[PDB]
């Protein structure tokens, strides 16, 4: 019965990531001036699967690795990391009621960088493992604002407990409080997920382009796994719905259409910007979002104290 | 000094703004009336059992009862 | 005392200093097209050398055993984007 | 040289987290306080020399609170002869080491 | 077998250090200790020490030993019987530890150890509406504040440090 | 190196040995030795050459060995008794593991094989700070922990030091490497005293600090790191022949200097308590000590070696170097034995 | 807002303390009485067991002290079933 | 005493051998070293938790960040060996035997 | 439990579409490929900034690792050390980024 | 027009709708119509093992009111 609520909960995943490319592809489309996908299913729904189906055929390009073992887990790592951020995610209950589900998410996206470097080392190719470390800096660049603004968010929740944090926000809304937090949570989650206008694996040759089209798709769809979960966490974090505990599928419709909003606002920053040079987004997280967010981070501590305002910790 | 301040909020605009909201952090719970009332409500949170006093014979403060008049109040918290 | 063993070793340098005993090379090739040979420093470019004759195809050769009017459209296809601003070009010069 | 600056200013740099019988937060007592408490209260200021034979049978109390050898000896000594008896066909356990007999309270 | 589990993942956790301490390269060494600290971060957290195994999760793993591999990774250009045979080694003598302590139910390497479960040795009592480990943790900010300012110290001079002797100047 | 980011980082390094000698628990000692390491790193690559980048990583893997040993033996201690305060360890374990890693710490033999190359691979002053104030704050976690002390062990780790010690500089003509085995022989004869008398072994720290500094002194105000680069100093200035000549003499242990006093007081602490082999097998060994520094002094003071021609320009410069305490440390580390009973002030 | 909501919240957490404060009379009790009911069983079963086992005192406390010390997991869980010991001894750790 | 203490421990000689037995890397040398302080982190987080000494819970932090801290020194000196021989080997490091 | 079924059923999951995708198309009989880089055959040149900017994340990192626990230091009775020691904290961090910055080390990746 | 893209944007949000809903019925059916129970805390695990206790059938969510006393 459990099972049943673990696999209710990660084939929908996979269902939500595989037509998250149909909407990104049609949304890019229509911001274009262009359609995007309508011919292969009737409004182009059946691209998703046409695309899946050719892609697990397509041949291997069966390369020279240096480690077999890498080249295998390193798929293995990202998937399984793409689908256990989603266990504490309360909406509005999660699936692992954890204490610590803030911290955990934390922790199991700082583990995301693996991948990315064993698929960089098992590459042969000395570019793609350049491309790789350049990944991985730009990440675990961007995990410290990732962890000090949380932490400066969750300075007014008590806890690092995602089921309070819907408590938290039941007279207003956490982005009134921490729209400076909010808008830097919301570009450091666009450049933590390799997310335009930070997509250096696609400027002028990736960590990934060794790997068959097979393990390619399933990076893939990691990786917008990740930005669906992101996406959740920020709306969870910073535009909490409403919960009646009698009507649970309320809280459900409003996160889940706040949260469809977010993930179209990433498909239509992708539509709008040119990308950053690499030190330039080096230049945006050292020397502009680490001093606001220091800066916000001592104001987050210091404003419950100066108002009386100090959450509970139960 | 004046033009030293128009001067880095033309060109650094971003630390302006951190130097200001870090220097708010540091001086303004000093001058706060509420910060009294975290550590009022921070003592007033019972995490533990409230322990009983042995009745020696002379303790006018101490209350036989909850609902006695003697004893600490939190009627400051509830209007607040 | 030098034995066998240490019948090898010499002294260290009187300043303490022994001698250290280059930069990044991409070619950036072909796969309009261009090639560039890099000599980069780190992120910074020292050297840019752009290898071209990827779209040579001896026009102005083929242009010399054709008539006016036949070599008039070969000016269409060398700024591809600005066809009649070279047709204008070319029909100034004749 | 123990310089001991912190006795010499009156300032607590260290002494708070150097034993489990100390002040701790929201009072949690640690699950050997009462034994440390009576080895320190034997021991403290007859010097080490007398606390090693002055003072053994609380340290033997605590050091045995600490790591519970003799308990897990002793756990060990009625768990095996209890499941010897069982091989032997001589003991059977009652319904309340079976789990048939709805839990106290 | 689960009344056994912390002392499984143990087992897990010492052979994943024979993992890298045979030393077949760097980079399978990192592998084996990122797989020692998830072991050794569950036997953590099996016993209610949630906060100090996502501590070993995001900062050990996430964010020390992507510091060693992003640093073996610009080392170390990619392309034993000592390490094969230091790892059955290795293997073998845990092991035997394994099969003597759960036949006698007591070993001695250098102390005595008991062979039940570690389960027995545990407390039956509540902690109320805290985590006593959550609480201890939380008293670095009103308990530690020497430790805070030796800590915070050390890491600014790590800072300068690092900036000064990879410098080369 | 930035002089305010040398001074920080020399607070540092004083900051860490302070932090072992003042603090009551066992984390905070721990804690002090890595702080001294992490600050003492960059005093070592203050050039910036390979062999200082080697010796730099020589100390850093020896100092990290001997800081885990010593967590582990801080851990232990922690099963054994349940608490942290920095006194005798509970565990016989625990105590061999902690002499094991303050014996690192300190370069005691068989663990000095660390000592003679990293003072070869850094600056003078460096190793003036390696062998002088690297040696306070283990010293002091011994004279704390000596209830608990193995007596075999430190024994055993002391004779190893002395001997070692003495047959080390025999074969050298680098001057860091003879003041690095001069520290192991010197460590050697400091831990001898210490469960007989932690008294004597505090007055033989202090007396070695002050002959080490004396030797590291006239080798900065010289420029000379080679025995034959020594040589060339009667010509320059005949004054450093005579302070090398009474220092080394003094280092020897021969009467009627300072450094005579350390080693007479410990025989005098170790016939007290029944060891009679022991000191003398001891006192015989440092023969070899005293031996190479009388070769020293034949190549410096009491010999005159040939010198080159551009001496004669180096006659027209007199010495800038900031020569800090040099007399001092030569009158107290030659004329002190007539004030040897000044040592009940570190009773 | 958030300061008449973190207020409103603090007052709702010691309102729940109290209520705990409350009832733990009642379940310190329970808990006395439930761990003194599960060292009688133990005592006893230990009494029929240990018969065979020469010089062996049923009920000897491995302490010097006459003083009631808290017990331990194996001493009140070990001769029950291991489910019990689960449910007993991983059970909050393991709970969701 | 308890049964998972025997594996800590003997997993941190484990990596105390490897530490003690190099075989060329420095980084495997300063991998060996992280899996001693990972076992020590372990042990001592085991002994706290088991004992509720709960002042003593921001210990493993404390002896991860200073060792973390001192864990950056190291790979910076393997980079500084690494800028000057191409590689980390050990047997690079022999300047010093005169 | 549940957690340990959860992360069971994520890592089998990932494991069968990597197998999938593995061997999948393995079944065809495509053709055997010989196939005989902007770098040709030169090898990975270090740069000391990447390194730096790594380190830079340690450092950091484990300066936020002291920062975590403060939700829970918050709750405490002794607010004005707490307030002190976690504005020095978060002031420490600040340092280390000033002198990060002011010595170069934050240039082409600023 | 624009409205050609709410279709697979509308799969995309029942597949996000799918697991909340789930775990939310999933919970009320494995725990006696009511919400599951949070012991994030020892002693909401010890009001809970004693429910477990009281209600006589192993089942924790088995409320016993006044009606089992006399
Ligand atoms: C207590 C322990 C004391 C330990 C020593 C403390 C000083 C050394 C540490 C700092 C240091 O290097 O300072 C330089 C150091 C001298 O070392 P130097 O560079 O080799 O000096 C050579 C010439 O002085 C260079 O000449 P100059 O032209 O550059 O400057 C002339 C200078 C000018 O002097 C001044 O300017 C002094 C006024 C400034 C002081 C502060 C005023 C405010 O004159 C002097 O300093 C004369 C020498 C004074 C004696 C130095 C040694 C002091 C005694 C050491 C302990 C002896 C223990 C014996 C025990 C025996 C039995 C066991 O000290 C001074 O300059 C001032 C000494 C003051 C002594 C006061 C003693 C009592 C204090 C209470
Ligand atoms: C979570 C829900 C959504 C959240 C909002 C996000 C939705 C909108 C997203 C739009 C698309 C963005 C795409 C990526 C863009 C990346 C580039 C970019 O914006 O860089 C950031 C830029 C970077 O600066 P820059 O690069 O533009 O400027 C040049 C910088 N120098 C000079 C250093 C060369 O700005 C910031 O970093 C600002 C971040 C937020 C700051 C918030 C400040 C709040 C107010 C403080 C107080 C001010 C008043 C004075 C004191 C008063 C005291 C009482
Ligand atoms: C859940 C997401 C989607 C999952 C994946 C999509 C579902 C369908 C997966 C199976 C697709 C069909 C089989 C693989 C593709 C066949 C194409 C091909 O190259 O065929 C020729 C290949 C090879 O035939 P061949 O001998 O002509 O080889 C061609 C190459 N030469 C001639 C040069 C040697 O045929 C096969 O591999 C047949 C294998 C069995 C076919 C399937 C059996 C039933 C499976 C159910
Ligand atoms: C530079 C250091 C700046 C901060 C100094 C401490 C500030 C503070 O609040 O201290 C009070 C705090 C706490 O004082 P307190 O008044 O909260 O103490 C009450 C006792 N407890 C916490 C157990 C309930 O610290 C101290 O009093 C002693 C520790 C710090 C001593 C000064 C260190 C100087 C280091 C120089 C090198
Ligand atoms: C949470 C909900 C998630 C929902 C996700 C999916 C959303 C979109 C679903 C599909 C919508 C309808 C698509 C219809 C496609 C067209 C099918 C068709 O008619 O194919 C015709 C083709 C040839 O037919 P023929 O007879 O030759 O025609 C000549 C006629 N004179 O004949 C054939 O090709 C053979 C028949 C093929 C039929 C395929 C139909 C679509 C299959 C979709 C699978 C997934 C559906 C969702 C599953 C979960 C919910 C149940
Ligand atoms: C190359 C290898 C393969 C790579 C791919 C697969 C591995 C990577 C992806 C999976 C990562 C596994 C993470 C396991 C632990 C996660 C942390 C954790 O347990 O947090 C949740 C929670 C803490 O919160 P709290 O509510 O306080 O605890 C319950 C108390 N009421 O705590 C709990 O609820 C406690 C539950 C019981 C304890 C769970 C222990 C799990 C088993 C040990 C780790 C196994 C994995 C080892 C490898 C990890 C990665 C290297
Ligand atoms: C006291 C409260 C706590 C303070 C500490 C914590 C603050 C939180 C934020 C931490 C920031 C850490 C890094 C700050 C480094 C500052 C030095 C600096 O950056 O100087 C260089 C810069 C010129 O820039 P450049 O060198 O070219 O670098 C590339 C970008 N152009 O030069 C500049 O841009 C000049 C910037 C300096 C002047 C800023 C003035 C701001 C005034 C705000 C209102 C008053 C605030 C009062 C607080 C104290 C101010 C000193
Ligand atoms: C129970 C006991 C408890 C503890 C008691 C106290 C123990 C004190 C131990 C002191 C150890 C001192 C170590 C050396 C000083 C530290 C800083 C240092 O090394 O300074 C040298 C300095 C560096 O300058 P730099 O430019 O780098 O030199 C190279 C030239 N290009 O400058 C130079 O190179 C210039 C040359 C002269 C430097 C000599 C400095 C000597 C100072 C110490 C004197 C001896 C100790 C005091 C007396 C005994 C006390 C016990
Ligand atoms: C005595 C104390 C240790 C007891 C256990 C010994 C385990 C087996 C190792 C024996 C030595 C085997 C060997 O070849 O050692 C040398 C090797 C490093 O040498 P390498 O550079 O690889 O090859 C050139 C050969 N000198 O050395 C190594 O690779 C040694 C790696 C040791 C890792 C320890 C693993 C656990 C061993 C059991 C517990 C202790
Ligand atoms: C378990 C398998 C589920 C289906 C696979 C993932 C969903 C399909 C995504 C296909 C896809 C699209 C549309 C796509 O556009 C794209 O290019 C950017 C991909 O990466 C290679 C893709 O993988």
């Amino acid at each position: 019965m459990f099972m049943i609520n673990v696999l209710t909960l990660i084939i929908p995943i996979l269902l939500a990531v595989a037509f998250l490319t149909l909407v990104e592809r049609k949304v890019l489309g229509y911001m274009q001036f262009r359609k995007g996908p309508n011919v292969v299913g009737p409004y182009g729904l059946l691209q998703p699967i046409a695309d899946a189906i050719k892609l697990f055929i397509k041949e291997p390009l069966r390369p020279a690795t240096s480690s077999i073992s890498m080249f295998i887990l390193a798929p293995i790592l990202a998937l399984t990391l793409a689908l256990t951020m989603w266990i504490p995610l309360p909406m509005p209950y999660p699936l692992i009621n954890m204490n610590l589900g803030v911290l955990f998410m934390l922790a199991m996206s700082s583990l995301a960088v693996y991948s990315i470097l064993w698929s960089g080392w098992a590459s042969n190719s000395k570019y793609a493992l350049i491309g790789a470390l350049r990944a991985v800096a730009q990440t675990i660049s961007y995990e410290v604002t990732l962890a000090i603004i949380l932490l400066s968010v969750l300075l007014m929740n008590g806890s690092f407990t995602l089921s309070t944090l819907i408590i938290t926000q039941e007279q207003v809304w956490l982005i009134f409080p921490a729209w400076p937090l909010a808008m830097m949570w919301f570009i450091s989650t666009l450049a933590e997920t390799n997310r335009a206008p930070f997509d250096l694996t696609e400027g002028e040759s990736g960590f990934n382009v060794e790997y068959a089209a097979g393990p390619f798709a399933l990076f893939f769809m990691a990786e917008y796994a990740n930005i669906i979960m992101m996406n959740i966490f920020t709306t969870t974090l910073f535009l909490g719905a409403f919960h009646n505990p009698y009507m649970p599928e309320l809280y459900t419709i409003n996160f889940t259409i706040k949260s469809l909003l977010l993930s179209i606002t990433f498909l239509w920053i992708r539509a709008s910007y040119p990308r950053f040079r690499y030190d330039q987004l080096m230049h945006l997280l050292w020397k502009n979002f680490l001093p606001l967010t220091l800066a916000l981070c001592m104001w987050h501590v210091s404003l419950p104290i100066l108002l009386s305002s100090i959450p509970p910790q139960t | 000094v004046a033009a030293f301040l128009k001067n880095v909020w033309a060109k650094e605009p971003v630390l302006v703004a951190s130097f200001a909201i870090a220097g708010l952090a540091v001086i303004l719970p000093t001058l706060s009336p509420y910060t009294k009332y975290s550590l009022m409500i921070n003592r007033a949170t019972p995490y533990n059992y409230p322990v009983p006093l042995r009745d020696d014979g002379n303790m006018p403060d101490v209350p036989s009862h909850p609902q006695d008049p003697q004893g600490p109040s939190l009627e400051w918290l509830k209007r607040l | 005392y030098p034995t066998k063993e240490t019948a090898h070793w010499k002294p260290p340098p009187w300043n303490d200093v022994d001698p250290p005993k280059s930069n990044l090379t991409l070619n950036f090739g072909p796969q309009g097209v261009l090639r560039l040979v890099m000599e980069l420093s780190g992120e910074m470019v020292r050297k840019c050398d752009p290898h071209i004759g990827l779209l040579h195809r001896g026009t102005e050769k083929l242009i010399e055993y054709k008539t006016y009017l036949q070599a008039l459209p070969y000016f269409d296809r060398l700024d591809y984007v600005s066809m009649m601003c070279n047709e204008q070009a070319y029909s100034l010069a004749v | 040289p123990f310089f001991d600056v912190q006795k010499k200013l009156g300032v607590d740099l260290d002494h708070w987290m150097t034993i489990q019988s100390a002040e701790q937060p929201h009072r949690i007592p640690a699950r050997c306080h009462a034994f440390e408490k009576e080895w320190i209260e034997c021991a403290h200021g007859i010097g080490s020399i007398r606390a090693e034979k002055e003072c053994k049978i609380e340290f033997e109390d605590f050091r045995e609170c600490l790591l519970r050898q003799k308990t897990m000896k002793r756990l060990n000594a009625i768990k095996r002869q209890r499941d010897k008896l069982i091989k032997e066909g001589k003991y059977t356990p009652p319904p309340h080491h079976s789990g048939q007999e709805d839990l106290r309270p | 077998m689960m009344t056994y589990i912390v002392f499984i993942l143990s087992i897990i956790f010492v052979m994943g250090f024979v993992g890298f301490s045979s030393k077949p390269s760097p980079i399978y060494g990192g592998l084996g200790l990122i797989v020692s600290g998830g072991v050794g971060c569950g036997i953590v957290l099996n016993f209610g020490g949630s906060f100090l195994g996502l501590m070993v999760f995001l900062i050990y793993l996430g964010g020390m030993m992507v510091v060693f591999g992003y640093t073996t990774a610009m080392a170390t250009e990619q392309y034993n019987k000592v390490v094969l045979g230091t790892f059955i080694t290795g293997l073998l003598m845990e092991f035997l530890m394994v099969y003597y302590v759960l036949k006698d139910k007591e070993v001695e390497i250098v102390f005595k150890f008991n062979g039940m479960g570690d389960w027995v040795i545990y407390d039956t009592g509540d902690s109320g509406f805290f985590s006593e480990e959550a609480m201890g943790i939380a008293a670095l900010y009103s308990y530690g504040t020497w430790l805070v300012i030796v800590t915070g110290w050390s890491l600014l001079i790590g800072v300068v440090v690092i900036m000064e002797i990879t410098r080369g100047n | 190196m930035n002089p305010i980011i040398l001074i920080i980082i020399l607070m540092t390094v004083m900051l860490g040995t302070i932090i072992v000698m003042i603090s009551t628990h066992w984390l905070l000692i721990w804690i002090g030795f890595e702080m001294n390491m992490l600050a003492i790193i960059p005093i070592m690559m203050k050039k910036h050459n390979p062999r200082a980048t080697e010796a730099s990583t020589k100390y850093f893997l020896t100092q990290s060995t001997a800081s885990m040993l010593l967590m582990m033996a801080i851990i232990i201690n922690l099963m054994f008794s349940g608490q942290w305060t920095v006194m005798k360890l509970f565990n016989p374990m625990a105590s061999m593991l902690m002499t094991m890693a303050l014996a690192m710490k300190l370069g005691m033999a068989p663990f000095h094989f660390w000592v003679p190359e990293v003072t070869q691979g850094i600056p003078l002053s460096s190793g003036l700070i390696l062998l002088t104030w690297q040696k306070l704050a283990p010293m002091s976690v011994l004279y704390q922990i000596l209830p608990s002390i193995n007596l075999d062990l430190i024994l055993t780790l002391s004779i190893l030091s002395i001997t070692i010690g003495g047959w080390g500089g025999l074969n050298q003509t680098q001057l860091r490497k003879i003041m690095a085995y001069s520290s192991i022989a010197h460590m050697g004869w400091m831990t001898a005293v210490l469960l007989y008398n932690p008294t004597m072994t505090l007055l033989n720290l202090i007396i070695y600090i002050i002959m080490t500094s004396t030797m590291f002194t006239l080798f900065m105000a010289n420029s000379t790191t080679t025995t034959l680069s020594l040589s060339h100093t009667w010509n320059k200035a005949p004054i450093m022949t005579i302070l090398v000549l009474i220092t080394l003499l003094s280092m020897g242990g021969l009467p009627p200097l300072s450094g005579f006093m350390p080693k007479w007081m410990i025989i005098q602490e170790m016939t007290k308590n029944d060891s009679i082999i022991l000191p003398t097998l001891m006192a015989i060994t440092a023969l070899l000590n005293l031996y190479f520094y009388m070769r020293l002094t034949y190549s410096t003071a009491l010999t005159m070696f040939p010198s080159t021609n551009n001496m004669k320009m180096k006659w027209q410069f007199p010495t800038t170097k900031r020569m800090t305490l040099l007399p001092t440390m030569t009158v107290l580390s030659t004329m002190l034995l007539p004030l040897t009973p000044i040592l009940s002030i570190l009773e | 807002s958030m300061m008449r909501w973190n207020r409103e919240r603090r007052r709702l957490q010691i309102e729940d303390f109290e209520a705990r404060i409350a009832l733990m009379p009642l379940l310190q009790a329970e808990k006395d009485r439930r761990v003194l009911q599960m060292l009688r069983e133990n005592l006893e079963e230990e009494a029929t067991i240990m018969k065979d086992v020469p010089g062996w005192k049923v009920g000897e406390s491995v302490f010097h002290t006459t003083r009631w010390v808290t017990p331990m997991m194996g001493e009140l869980y070990g001769l029950r079933t291991g489910e019990e010991i689960l449910s007993s001894t991983y059970g909050f750790i393991w709970y969701t | 005493m308890s049964l998972v203490y025997m594996n800590i421990m003997m997993a941190f000689t484990v990596s105390l051998t490897g530490l003690l037995m190099y075989r060329s890397h420095l980084m495997s040398s300063l991998l060996c070293l992280e899996g001693m302080m990972l076992s020590l982190f372990i042990l001592a987080t085991l002994m706290i938790l088991n004992s509720h000494f709960t002042l003593a819970s921001m210990m493993p932090i404390i002896l991860l960040v200073f060792a973390a801290c001192e864990a950056a020194l190291g790979l910076s000196l393997l980079v500084m060996v690494s800028n000057t021989y191409g590689t980390d080997y050990v047997q690079n490091l022999n300047l010093l035997q005169c | 439990m549940n957690l340990m079924i959860t992360l069971l059923t994520n890592f089998t999951l990932a494991t069968l579409l990597v197998t999938i995708a593995f061997w999948l198309p393995q079944l065809n009989v495509y053709s055997e490929k010989t196939s005989p880089d902007p770098m040709g055959s030169a090898r990975l040149p270090f740069s000391m900034k990447f390194f730096l900017v790594a380190i830079t994340f340690l450092l950091f990192d484990l300066e936020i690792a002291l920062l975590l626990p403060l939700p829970w230091a918050s709750q405490t009775t002794n607010l004005n050390t707490m307030l002190t020691m976690a504005l020095l904290l978060i002031f420490l961090l600040a340092v280390s980024l000033a002198y990060e910055w002011t010595q170069k080390g934050l240039e082409w990746t600023e | 027009m624009w409205f050609e893209v709410l279709p697979g944007i509308a799969v995309m949000g029942v597949c996000l709708f799918i697991p909340g809903m789930a775990t939310a019925r999933i919970h009320r059916f494995s725990n006696g119509g009511r919400e599951k129970r949070v012991a994030h805390y020892s002693y909401q695990w010890y009001l809970m093992e004693r429910d477990r206790r009281v209600s006589g059938v192993n089942r924790y969510y088995v409320s016993k009111g006044l009606e089992n006393i006399d």
